[PDB]
């Protein structure tokens, strides 16, 4: 595999990969990791 | 074509299957919710983007900044199965579902392969006091006390100042860390980063 990889590069047609969200004052990080990766993969896998 | 999938919707509507709302959850249960119920769109706070935008406002996490300081946790808002006024179509018909969901082995080669093949994953690591001071570079834990797990997004890898890293997105806004992203040591299961990684594949039509 390459020695470095950055999804933001490979798929610069998928804006969400570069987006950083805010969990505020709530331990929601479990949801955040999940929906952010899920948003990415919807565009990566998009026919 | 692209969608911001709603954290609001998964936070508030998964229920006990995902754990306890704003007092913690189970990311593997979060990917199985999406596969079973789906997840609607929704943007960032006050964005008015999508079905269900996020309703908890931003704050400064451990940085100085203009926003209010962050409070402990708060109240998990509630599951409203309806979209905001102004958004169309209906909540049910804004659902997106997953085909499937899985664990990725605690192997940086396996984890480089998943991302490489399929795009970013979710992992989780133990946070220690020294983390919170993360401004730049490759993160390696020397001091501090343990503060629990932090579930993140891992979106690549590389080598910096001779250190092999993982490229991770945090959810503490853009003004913490490296513009809200960070690098943590790769290949040693550092702080558990390689042990708790889950992903899944979208369902297509």
């Amino acid at each position: 595999l390459p020695a470095s990889f950055d999804a933001r590069e490979q798929w610069p047609q998928c804006p969400t990969i570069k987006e950083i969200r805010d969990q505020g004052s709530c331990g929601s990080c479990w949801a955040f990791g999940a929906v952010e990766a899920i948003s990415d993969r919807i565009c990566i896998h998009t026919n | 074509v692209s969608v911001e999938v709603s954290a609001e919707d998964l936070l508030t509507c998964c229920g006990s299957m995902c754990g306890d709302g704003c007092n913690g959850g189970y990311p593997a249960e979060a990917w199985n919710f999406w596969t079973r119920k789906g997840l609607v769109s929704g943007g960032l706070y006050e964005s008015h983007v999508g079905c269900r935008p996020y309703s908890i406002p931003p704050c400064e996490h451990h940085v100085n900044g203009s926003r209010p300081p962050c409070t402990g946790e708060g109240d998990t808002p509630k599951c409203s199965k309806i979209c905001e006024p102004g958004y169309s179509p209906t909540y049910k018909q804004d659902k997106h579902y997953g085909y499937n969901s899985y664990s990725v082995s605690n192997s940086e080669k396996d984890i480089m392969a998943e991302i490489y093949k399929n795009g970013p994953v979710e992992g989780a690591f133990s946070v220690y006091s020294d983390f919170l001071l993360y401004k730049s570079g490759v993160y390696q834990h020397v001091t501090g006390e343990m503060m629990g797990g932090h579930a993140i997004r891992i979106l690549g890898w590389g080598v910096e100042n001779g250190t092999p890293y993982w490229l991770v997105a945090n959810s503490w806004n853009t003004d913490w860390g490296d513009n809200g992203f960070f690098k943590i040591l790769r290949g040693q299961d550092h702080c558990g980063i390689e042990s708790e990684v889950v992903a899944g594949i979208p369902r297509t039509d």
